[PDB]
């Protein structure tokens, strides 16, 4: 059950968006939409004053869940 | 324009107005022609710092700009010499402008009701449409 | 506004709020229009740096916006020549809004009772519903 | 308030204070409303600062709080002309105040019994129940 | 040119513009020939800034171009003697084109209707089509 | 607190201080209420680094506290001028304090007997009890 | 060239230009043979800088360079003594052709039609001819 | 104590002690318990600083410590108004005793006898006996 | 002491040394005790940098100490008010001290025979008995 | 001693050293004791940084040596008032005394034959007999 938990968010990094202190209510959503809206070959502009990454949320590999998986069996 | 001559005439005395045009005006009368091409200019000042966020023309002008454009006509009109104080505002308005088009501060709503003025997407992507997504929920 | 023509008369003389508005006004008599107007443009002033993290208008009013307010309010009035120190207490007014809208330092709250005013969501993050988790316990 | 009329007028001479409140008052006869509009100031000052770490209102008040109340209130009232040693007491005030909210320095306890003002959790973390760990006991 | 003399004689007086004129006629009565020369002058100036990113000449005219013609123009005539003030002024619209060119600020549009001036592409990119795309939609 | 009036008179002369009460007592006779009250103010301020350390109350004083809290008592009661040493003296006060507080310098022991005062724990681990440790001596 | 005497006796009174040849010249007649030569050596130290991205001659003549042209041939005639604001107008126009040189900012077109100098290829880059491209389309 | 009243009269002359000692007397034989407190805290302060190396009371006392107690001593006294020459004298005996503490700089031993004041393990390690080592020769 | 009255008295006047003991002793008499308590004083704050590499008392004494002693008492019998070049050698002497400590610079052997002083040894290690070495020339 | 009390009185007068010895004798006839014992002060204060490199007694002397030596003599003598030439002197001496301890300048031979004091090895190496070396020629 945690191999596949692990599984579930692997392969994935979170996408995070900076935005500066004086956007107003309504960039944050823009921006919130824009971030939701990443997959296959995307594109996008960005300010200077914003900056866009990507953090693992999970890393490692699958070898010692199936080591005790095959023990216990 | 985002100030009239009346709301110049507020913050500054009409005996300084009408030394300030004494000078620029052909007849003796003094003529308010000169106040409204130097607030028309301070307008098109900071519709130029506005135009980065907010679609122009505003669909609501928020109350500080009037104070804004006041101060840097009053300057365009104190052009001959210029005293310390009056350097030392336009100077903080304009800083006050640059970084409202940098976006690290918010120009602010209007005070009779809550509402920002329109803006295009400053940020926006693209992609083709997500198939096998967790939302499709067939297999 | 977050503050009155009397919450003014009370940090500062009357006198010198009348010398203030003698030449602003049109008649002999003193007017408190001018004043009222420099209370609003502080009003917004303050209003430009609080919506960055709060909703407008404030449910709850912090009780030093007050006194804030009143020390850009007289640094308007007094545009004609500034003192030293009346320059300082507006410096350290707008360094003090600079942080509050960075999150460096919080506004307070209301003496008579201990409450914050609203805010929208600073920070949010989406994901689709966790299966696999602990919580489970189906397995 | 942490601080109160008399305890201002033990700082400094009741004489400077009614001087203080010589200008502010309609009458002749000095008012001490003002002294407590700025001893309500001074407290909403300190109290902006002190909710980062501890819950308001305060369980218990540390003892130096009432000496920086009364000095940002000096300051506060002292706001025509400050001298040199007003000013610089002000900013070591916010200094120190700025170091509290900071967490570089503690506020202190009341003298009478050893006492900390309550506050919210800091720091915290959340995690589900650990099965498989060492007091389980049942392997 | 993006200012004629009556907009100079506007922001100046015409006394202050036949005082210039004096020294550079042949005969005693002054001629505004060598304000239009200046006026050009300027006006070559700015385009040399403005055609970085718009096209010439530009399709429509932002309000803030005759301000800053006038301008330079101004500080062009005084080269005999520049005043400190006149100086400053030149420097910092100087400045605003550097900053246009470098694209960091945007000129802004005419008051009477939102447009901004036509200008060639500043990005581009080339590539054969691209088959195998999601958009084909045959296999 | 740690330090009497009586002490604050050996440092200094009786005729000083009664000149420092003069004017802080509504009648002629010097009163030394102030005088306890700012000795108390600088036990407080000194207990506020001490805390960082050390439980309070404090089990035993260090000598030197006693002067400390004397110099910083003085520098309090001469609030409305202070003379350069005065200052220089409390500012090496606070900077030893502060020092005291990052554990940079010891705050000593009293000098009737070497006894240093009681504090929490400043460092703490927690692990879960070690077998198969070679104090064991089992296998 | 890219002035003539008769554009310098515009910028300058004819007087200033005289006063400048008396000396020069041998007989008590001013001479305009010395303002000839210095303007080929100002369009000579202009084409120094302008050969390094257009080629020489132009086939468009920008209009700034006129009033560049006349501004370095001013200074070089005032080389007995040169005054503070004409030897700062020769660095900024000196400055100025450092940037046009190194590709900083773009020297312009002449205002009666848009049209810039022709200049020769300052990026150039050589390859066999590609074989198996996309382009070819026979497999 | 490491030094007495009569060393403090070796270094200094009888009548400045007395003069000293005038005003902090009540009566007008001079007093030397004034000058046998300073001593005090002398000796409080510098045992502030060894502390860190040394267990305290000292086993036997470096001859330099006296003349440093004298120094600080005799500075503690002179807090009415301290001259250049003793004030840096103070602050070159504080850094001395800094730099002892740090470690960078040995107190020194008593001239009588080579002998150094005892002091605890700065550096300690603790490890299960070392079986299998080369000194077993059991193998 | 690594130098005596009399070494002192060569380097400076008796009118001199006369002049500094006048004060510091009781009757009119001048008295050289004072001076041998500052030349034992000048020993040990020597001896407290030269613990560090040489073992004390030391074998044999340079030539260059004696100097240095003098220099050091005299500057501490010049305590009322000392000179720029006291202050300045005496500054030098205790750079050189530290040099020395440091091991920077060799203290110097006396004039008469070529002899260091004795000292520790400053760098130690341990090791086990070195078997398998080259120098067994067993195998 | 490198330098005897004739060869200080070849670089200055004999009236100067006369005049400096006045005050040091009990006597009125001048002495030259203190002139040798600064020589010999000066010899010592030269072998402290010939130690690092050259065995002493040097085994020949270098000429520069001499000059050095009266060079550090004198400005031994002139300890009362050192003028500004004196003080730069021996400064540059004592650098160039630390270049030599330092190894980076050369000392020098003497000018009557070239010879290099000998001094010890600053480089040694250890290392067991080198078997299987291309000098074995055996195999």
């Amino acid at each position: 059950r945690d191999f596949a938990e692990f599984l579930e968010i692997y392969g994935l990094p979170m996408r995070v968006g900076k935005y500066p202190t004086g956007s107003t209510n309504r960039e944050k959503a823009t921006l919130m939409q824009a971030v939701m809206d990443i997959g296959r070959r995307a594109g996008g502009i960005i300010p200077m004053g914003m900056t866009l990454d990507f953090q693992s949320a999970a890393d490692g590999q699958s070898d010692p869940f199936m080591a005790m998986i095959g023990w216990a069996e | 324009n985002y100030a009239t001559v009346n709301d110049l005439c507020a913050r500054y005395t009409r005996t300084r107005l009408d030394i300030l045009t004494r000078p620029k005006t052909a007849d003796g009368q003094p003529d308010d022609a000169v106040a409204e091409q130097a607030l028309a200019d301070a307008s098109a000042f900071i519709d130029g710092y506005l135009a980065a966020r907010f679609v122009l023309p505003l669909t609501v002008v928020p109350s500080l700009l009037k104070r804004q454009c006041c101060v840097v006509a009053w300057f365009y009109l104190n052009e001959s010499q210029p005293t310390e104080q009056i350097t030392a505002t336009y100077r903080d308005t304009v800083r006050w402008l640059e970084q409202v088009r940098d976006g690290k501060t918010d120009p602010g709503v209007e005070s009779r009701t809550a509402a920002s003025p329109e803006g295009e997407d400053l940020v926006q992507v693209q992609s083709d449409p997500p198939v096998f997504s967790r939302k499709q929920k067939g297999f």
